[PDB]
Order: C-alpha cells, then structure tokens, then sequence
C-alpha cells in the first residue's frame, strides 16, 4: 500500500486500543480489517489468524506489523460478491418467486445460515425495509449492504 | 414462473373433478391441444386487464367521454366478438338519433334555447332490444347468457332459439338457408350483417384445464400472480363474459346519457382498406346508412357552439 | 345532398358540419390539421 | 406550517365530491339491477305457481 | 390553526358521506346477491317445470 | 389544448409532462391490444372509451380509457392476411441481444401461432416500432 | 401638473432608464404613468404611441418631453368609471343573478378579452375574492379594483 493511506489504516487501527499498550487482538483483528476498508468472510480473518479457539483468540494480542501482513493478504482478494449473486443469494426462500419474503424468516435466515447473525446484527440491518405488509423486498436489502 | 412439474402434469393429467372431489384422468391428444390453446390465448387477455388499468392508473369536476369502438365489424366470420361490437355500433347509431335529434334537444331543452323539436322516423330501438333485452321474448346476448349453462343446448339451437324468440320482429332476418351453419342477419342501419354462431357458446363461457390454471394463481412473477388470481371462474366437470359485459355496457352506456354528445359522424370511403379511395356509390350509401338528409334537417338549424350566456351577458 | 358530402371528404375536408355533428369520411392519411399551429391556434379558441 | 394544510383541504373536498356523485350514479344503477333482477324473480316465482 | 381544524372536521363529514353512499352500494349489491341467486334458482327451479 | 402551459410546431413542441403521457398512454395500448385485420392493418382488437376528466378551474387532470372486448380469439390462429396484436411482432425484431435471449427470442415464423408468416404492415415497420412504444413506457 | 407631483414624475422617469441618457422604453410608459395615479388603457396608450407592434414596442424609445406629454394627453381623461359603472361592469360575472361571481370565468374574461391578461395578471386581481363554492361578492370586487 502507498505510505499515505497506510498511515491512515495505522491510524484507525491505533483507534481500536483499548489501553494504548499497542496490542489489539485476535478478536478486534476482524473489525479492523473491516474499517479499514474489507469485508472478510471471518474465515478469512481466522486463515490469517492461525486457526485459533476462544481462549487465544481472546489472549493473544497483535501489533500492526503482525496486522498488515494480514490485510495486505487478503485485499487484493479473489472474489468479491455482487448483486446478482446476493439477490439470488436471499430469493431462496420465495416460496414462489414474488421479489419478496416475510422480515421473520429473513430475520431468522440471517440468525441461522452461514456466519451467523445475532438479533441484534440483524435488526439494525433489516428493520424499516419490510413493508406494510411485513415482507421484506430482498433487492433492495441487497444493494443496502452493497453501498454502506 | 408457474410450476413446471405441474403445468404438463395438469395439461396431460387432469387431477380434476367430477362431483366434488379428485379425479384423474390421461388428456388425449384431442383433449390436450384444445385446452393448452386456450391457456396460450387466455394468458394474453389476463395481461391485457393488467395493462389498461397500469395505464389509467398513470392517467387517473367534469370529464370528456370519448368512444373508440373496435368497430363496425363485418368480416365474412363474424363471430361473437363480431356480434356485441356491432351492437354498440347499432346502438351509437341510435346515440346520434338519441342526440342530435332528440339529447342535443334536451341540451337545447335542459336550458329552453328555442328549440323545435324535430324527429325523422329514425328510432333503432328495436334492433337494439333484439340483441340486448333479457327477459320478454329474450335478445341474443341474453338468450346465449342463458344457453351457455345447458348441456343439451347448442351453437344450433342458439339459433334456432332466437328464430324462436324473434320471428315476426321487423328488425331481425333468418339466414339465407344455412340452418347446417346457423347464421342470422340483422338489419343494422349500415347493412344486413351476417354473424355466425358455431362456438359462440364456449366463447360467452371460456372453459380451460382447471389443474393448470391454479398453479397458474399460485405462481412465482407479480404479472402472471395477479393476471391470474382470478381462477375460481374457470369450469370443471360462472357468472357469463357478456353478462358481466352488460354489468359494464351500462357502464358505458347509462354515462353516455348523462353527458352532452359531440359527434364523429364516420363514413368509409372505400371497402379496400386504401388511402385516399372513394367510391360515389358506397359513400351515398353511407350519406343514407349514417342518417345524412334528416341529420341535416335537425343540426342545420342547430347551434355547433354553446358557452354560458349568463356568464356572456 | 349526395353532391355536398361526395365532394367534401374529397376536398379533404373530412369532418363536416352539419350542425355541431361532424360527418367524417376516414382518410385513412395523415391529415395536416393536428400540429401545435392547430393546438395554439385552437388554444381554447373561438370557434370562428 | 399553518397555511399549506387549508388551502388543500379545501381542493380534496371537490375531488370528494367527483367520486360523491358518481357513487350516486352506481346506487342509481344498483337499484335498478336489483329491480330488473326482482321483477325477473317475481316472474320466475309465478310462473313457478 | 384552529380555522384549519374546523375544515379538518368538514373533511371527515364529506369523507363519512362518501361512506354512507359506498355503503348503500355495499348494501346494494348484497341485495343484489339474494335477487340473482333466487333468478339462477328458480330457473334451474323451473327448467324440471 | 386543456392542460398547463410548461411556461409558454408540426408535431415538436414540448408538451406537458402527464400530457405527454396522455399521447402515450395510446402506443402502450396499442401495442398490448392491437392488431391487423383483412380491413385495418392497425386494428384495435379492442374497443375502448376514453374519458379526459377536467378539474375545478378546468385542466386535465384525469384520462380513462376503459376496455370491454378483447378479441382474443385471433391470438392462436388468425385467418387469411391478417395479423395478431402488434407487440409480437415487435418483440421478435427490435429485440436486444441481451433480451433476445432473456425473453427467450427465436425469429420470425419459429411460432406457429403467427400466421400468414411474418405479414409486413405500410408505412410502419414493427421494427423501430418496437423501440418507440418501449420509450412510451418510460413516460408513462 | 404642479411642479411638486412632476419631480416626482420626474424620478418616477429617470430610475427607469437604458444607455443612461434620458431614455425611457416604450414598454414603460403606462406602468409608470399607471403609478402617477392615471390607469391608461393599452390602447389609450397605443393611440398616443403610434401603434408598435412587439418588436418595436419593446424596442423603441421614449424621452422625458415625450413621455410628460403622453402623461397629460390621456391624464386629462374622458370617460373613467365610477362604482355604479362598475358594479354593472362586475356584475359581469352573475352566473344566475347572484350578488356573487364566477371564479373560473373572473380568470377567463381576463384572459379571453380585449387585453389579454396573463394568467399572473388574471390570478392576483381575483384570488381569496371567491367563496368555498367560488362565488365572488363583486359589489365588493368593484371597490377593490376601483380604490388601491
């Protein structure tokens, strides 16, 4: 990355401290890939990481120069997913086809499938899309996650 | 996006109905063809009342009504679709006659403008309650909205129930012999036209696989989901097409006397289609057909015109 | 009466008062008289 | 804030009153079908007997 | 923004009597529903006849 | 004529915007609606009124066009030098690459319900056609 | 006119101006000499103008004794109305009879007549005049139109 916005991923990842002793860890590594700019499958954070359980996940700490390897590998990343896919992605449970699905299955789906959600994750996601009718239009759900 | 399975499983086995509970049966080749027909042409008239109400739902204290009849239709196989256009056709005959005679009177009359009230010997009336009137001696329409509920009634016997009905009527002419065919010519003012009725009785009714057509309803594209929510019509062993259509004449028709008539008194110059073709003989006909002489003898005298006097005193 | 509808159609003049009731022979072409001069002309005019 | 709300109540109220009196115009209409449909049973009832 | 609230009130008046006419038409064509169901009735009624 | 003047020649000038699509309203119809007959190659297989409701102070606020009879019946096999509604005929020949294979394009005389093969129309050509009444949606 | 009333004149003049020098547009005249208590009638003014048509109209040129003068050739006036004149003249608008006027038709007799008003023109001389139904009390309108 160029010296100009490295300084800047330093930065935000200075930010992420809890004490100011340097060390952020296995756990808030994620976030900080994330605000830097991605958007890991948090496989590939736990790829980089080196496979480690909760304990030290918690317990092991990192510095940016144990980080930036990390974010460097995973950026100029394979695939990166687009609407098409997405939108397909979350068609699966038209029952039929309609364009649209009842914000509790999608409430739920998203608490079930793949890299599990918590309430709390998808409430601030869904809310306010669902309709009058309480479905909520996956299009449009789709392209929110895209440009945010 | 209906289901797939299911559409040729429904248009080779129909898991229908007889009485009132699941039957199956194999289609033959027979039965299959004839009713996927009706499905290919069925699914373009459920698009089309998508459509017109999509498109008034852009363009919706007075109004002006406008009339584009698909209009004064004689082919040589004239069906029923032939049959109610030229009767609205017949009837805006009788709405001139109605109104520059009589209605554009009594809008002169709705105000007391001197008006002498003058009439030609031109009321239609009884070529319209031959083809409209329900009970009585019943109308053509009316005694199809009848025959369409009768197994041992027929295309024929619509015809012969109406030289039954009518006979002696001075607006109504039995065909040139066809009895085999079963035609009827009426005297419409611009000409005796001929109608064919074989098929007219499925065409009131609009039979078709039930099976299909309720996977159809429950099906996947908004389009197709509420071209076809309307499924409990369809018969399997309702309520007419033109009943429901005189369930709407009236309202074509019935606002068309609460509002002053302008009129476009439409002449063919050629029966070839052409630009610029006229023939001497087939317009005089029309100059006659049309109403001209006595058209003249009302509105010759008569105000094109009308804007608030009071207002312009 | 035959001699004045016969001619008139032909004329090019489609549309003919006999009263307020205009007798139209169908042309069948594009007649002149739609065009923004014959909006703004008859822009809620007078019909002289 | 106070104006805006009158002024267009005011102009509703005449579109109210286009569907007002065509609604008059189908209770015409549907007392006349029900009437066409009475006299038709009242026949059917008689020639019944 | 009392003078609006009374046009307010207005509103609702003209709205209720747009209901008790579309009302009437909701009367009217269960009225209707008895008349053409007795018809369809006593025809099949009379076709045995 | 009824409507408010944007401000304020042949056919170009500029009209008002549900004004535009009160012209527009029509090539939609007549293309989900219209069809050649022996007699009028620009037949509309539908009968229709139309209603154009003016307001308090008198311009157009409303346009109803309201359909009875779709003549259906041609929709499978019309006979002898007469064409089914307009739209088909559209579809198969201004398609788009894309769309060609999307709404599922084979050409001309590969539907059987299309009879008389292809029967071209004067003086308007299905082609561009196609493209216009396509515009006409997007006014509307 | 008194010397006094013509300074005011005189101003009511020299703001109006185009290269700067003394230069007032035909267009001009009657707006101004309708302030300066007079109310010409376009063709009043046309008459003592020369009949311009637009073209000319907008571009041709008063000055100071050209303008002064046409102030006085219509200001000493013949006929200009009074009330009794003018409720018969607003009466012009009865629909039946009624002591009350007609709302679209007050537009339009502005638009439709002699001096064709603009709908800007037509609007503001009839606005909040009428009534819920549009009937507006013209023996009013007449007072209106005549004191202001």
């Amino acid at each position: 990355f160029s010296e100009e916005q490295t300084a800047e991923f330093k930065e935000a990842f200075q930010l992420f401290d809890r004490t100011g002793d340097g060390k952020i860890l296995y756990s808030q590594c994620g976030d900080v890939m994330r605000a830097l700019g991605q958007n890991p499958t948090n496989a590939e954070v736990m790829k980089v990481l080196g496979n480690p359980k909760s304990d030290e996940m918690n317990l092991k700490t990192l510095k940016f120069e144990q980080f930036l390897p990390m974010m460097q590998t995973i950026a100029k990343n394979k695939d990166q997913g687009c609407f098409e896919d997405y939108v397909e992605g979350l068609r699966v449970f038209d029952k039929e086809g309609n364009g649209t699905v009842m914000g509790a299955e999608i409430r739920h789906v998203l608490v079930t499938l793949g890299e599990k959600m918590t309430e709390e994750e998808v409430e601030q996601l869904v809310a306010g899309h669902e309709d009058s009718n309480g479905c909520i239009n996956y299009e449009e759900l789709v392209r929110m996650v895209l440009s945010g | 996006g209906i289901n797939v399975t299911d559409f040729t499983r429904s248009i080779l086995t129909p898991r229908i109905k007889v009485g009132r509970d699941v039957v199956q049966k194999a289609q033959t080749k027979e039965q299959a063809d004839f009713a996927i027909e009706a499905l290919a042409k069925a699914k373009f008239e459920r698009l089309f009342r998508w459509i017109l109400t999509r498109v008034n739902k852009a363009l919706d204290a007075s109004f002006l009504g406008i009339l584009d009849i698909a209009g004064f239709e004689i082919f040589e196989i004239n069906s029923f679709e032939q049959l109610c256009i030229n009767y609205t056709n017949e009837k805006l005959q009788q709405l001139f006659n109605h109104t520059m005679f009589i209605l554009e009177q009594e809008e002169y009359q709705r105000e007391g403008i001197e008006w002498n009230f003058i009439d030609f010997g031109l009321d239609l009336q009884p070529c319209i309650e031959l083809i409209e009137r329900p009970t009585n001696p019943p109308g053509v329409l009316a005694l199809l909205d009848e025959e369409c509920w009768f197994p041992k009634a027929t295309d024929t016997s619509f015809v012969e129930k109406l030289i039954q009905e009518q006979g002696n009527h001075a607006k109504f002419q039995k065909s040139k012999q066809l009895k085999d065919k079963t035609e009827f010519c009426i005297l419409h003012y611009a000409g005796k036209v001929t109608y064919n009725a074989s098929a007219w009785l499925t065409k009131n009714m609009d039979p078709l696989n039930d099976n299909v057509t309720s996977l159809l309803n429950q099906s996947s594209d908004k389009f197709v989901a509420d071209l076809w929510k309307d499924v409990d019509r369809i018969v399997g062993l309702f309520r007419t097409v033109g009943q429901l259509y005189k369930e709407q004449l009236t309202k074509l028709m019935t606002t068309l006397r609460n509002t002053n008539p302008n009129f476009v008194r439409c002449i063919i110059p050629n029966h070839e289609k052409r630009a610029g073709k006229l023939d001497a003989h087939l317009v005089l006909e029309q100059l006659r057909c049309n109403g001209v002489l006595e058209g003249i003898r009302i509105c010759r005298q008569g105000f094109p015109n009308r804007i608030v006097f009071q207002e312009f005193r | 009466v035959l001699h004045n509808l016969r001619e008139r159609y032909f004329s090019g003049l489609i549309y003919t008062y006999s009263g307020l009731f205009c007798v139209v022979i169908n042309p069948y072409k594009q007649l002149p008289i739609y065009s923004e001069k014959i909006i703004d002309m008859y822009k809620g005019k007078k019909r002289h | 804030k106070s104006e805006a709300r009158r002024k267009e109540l005011e102009e509703k109220m005449v579109s109210l009153l286009q569907e007002k009196n065509d609604l008059q115009l189908q209770v015409q209409a549907e007392q006349d079908n029900l009437a066409d449909a009475e006299e038709r049973c009242d026949q059917l009832i008689k020639n019944k007997i | 923004e009392a003078r609006r609230k009374e046009l307010e009130e207005k509103m609702v008046s003209l709205l209720q009597e747009k209901n008790d006419l579309q009302l009437q038409v909701q009367a009217e064509q269960d009225n209707l529903a008895d008349a053409e169901e007795r018809c369809d009735q006593l025809i099949k009624n009379k076709i045995q006849l | 004529v009824a409507s408010s003047h944007k401000g304020k020649q042949g056919p170009s000038f500029s009209y008002g915007e549900l004004e535009k699509q009160l012209l527009q309203a029509n090539p939609i119809l007549e293309a989900f609606g219209n069809a050649k007959t022996v007699k009028n190659d620009n037949s509309s297989r539908f009968g229709k009124f139309i209603r154009i409701n003016f307001d308090v102070t008198g311009y157009i606020v409303g346009a109803n066009i309201e359909t009875y009879l779709l003549e259906k019946s041609r929709a499978i096999r019309q006979a002898k030098d007469e064409r089914t509604f307009h739209i088909f005929y559209y579809l198969i020949a201004g398609a788009s690459e894309q769309m060609r294979n999307d709404l599922l394009l084979e050409g001309f005389n590969n539907y059987t319900f299309l009879s008389n093969g292809h029967v071209p129309i004067p003086a308007q050509q299905d082609d561009e056609m196609f493209q216009e009444t396509l515009e006409a949606m997007t006014i509307m």
